[PDB]
């Protein structure tokens, strides 16, 4: 039941349209996916109907400042219901230009999977 | 639109720049398995004349407290070939802890001279 910091959160990477582009193998045990299954998938997938207009609104937050905490928010489990996540969200800048690259997102939950 | 990827994979460090997750695609990157890398210390790997620099990006990148720090050095592929890496580095603690704050790096080959 209860559960150590390392194994609460898990590192993923999108491209600058939230489009998965790496995940690390920590979420299979918080929320059942493999990292395999979302690679090229919209981050919006994953968001909770309820959320997913708050979501896009912090993504905007997060390209205008370079940074953002999210709300608390809900990730759609892989079999049914959903965990309560908070994510930091952190644009990856090219120097040399001010050009975005990816998104870095350090996701923590905050919650068991809830119906 | 297809469009070239850069090159890049992701690592976790602790405070003096050893290794404690290496992201797969270190592979395509700079020829190492993760498990070559986790352990040592990024500065073993770094060119000798680029060392202080990347020292000196560890302390600085702790003094953020979070933001993003941006270096570029030469890292020493698995075929003994100096690669031109771009490092973007920012520390974490979870928030509900006090755990020691740990670096998480995206490190991409970049053209450079
Ligand atoms: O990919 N993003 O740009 C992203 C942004 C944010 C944001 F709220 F902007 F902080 C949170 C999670 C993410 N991605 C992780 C995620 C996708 C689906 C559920 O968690």
């Amino acid at each position: 039941e209860f559960k150590g910091l390392d194994s609460k959160t898990f590192l993923s990477e999108h491209s600058m349209d939230m489009k998965f582009t790496y995940c690390d193998d920590r979420i299979t045990e918080l929320i059942g996916y493999h990292p395999e299954e979302l690679l090229g998938r919209s981050a919006y997938e994953f968001y909770h109907a309820l959320d997913s207009e708050n979501m896009t609104k912090s993504h905007q937050n997060l390209c205008t400042k370079g940074q953002v905490v999210s709300g608390q928010y809900r990730m759609l489990a892989k079999h049914g219901g959903y965990v309560w996540l908070e994510t930091q969200g952190t644009v990856i800048y090219n120097p040399r230009n001010l050009q975005p690259q990816c998104i870095m997102c350090v996701n923590y939950v905050l919650s068991e999977i809830e119906k | 639109l297809n469009v070239c990827q850069p090159t890049r994979f992701i690592s976790r460090h602790n405070i003096e720049g050893i290794f404690t997750f290496v992201d797969h695609r270190c592979v395509a990157t700079v020829g190492y398995q993760p498990q070559e890398l986790l352990g040592k210390n990024i500065v073993e790997f770094c060119h000798p004349e680029d060392q202080q620099l990347l020292r000196d990006s560890f302390q600085q990148v702790v003094k953020l407290k979070g933001q993003v720090l941006s270096v570029m050095f030469r890292f020493r592929s698995k075929n003994q070939e100096w690669l031109w890496m771009r490092t973007s580095s920012f520390t974490f603690q979870n928030p509900y802890s006090d755990e020691i704050e740990y670096i998480i790096c995206t490190n991409t080959n970049v053209k450079n001279s």
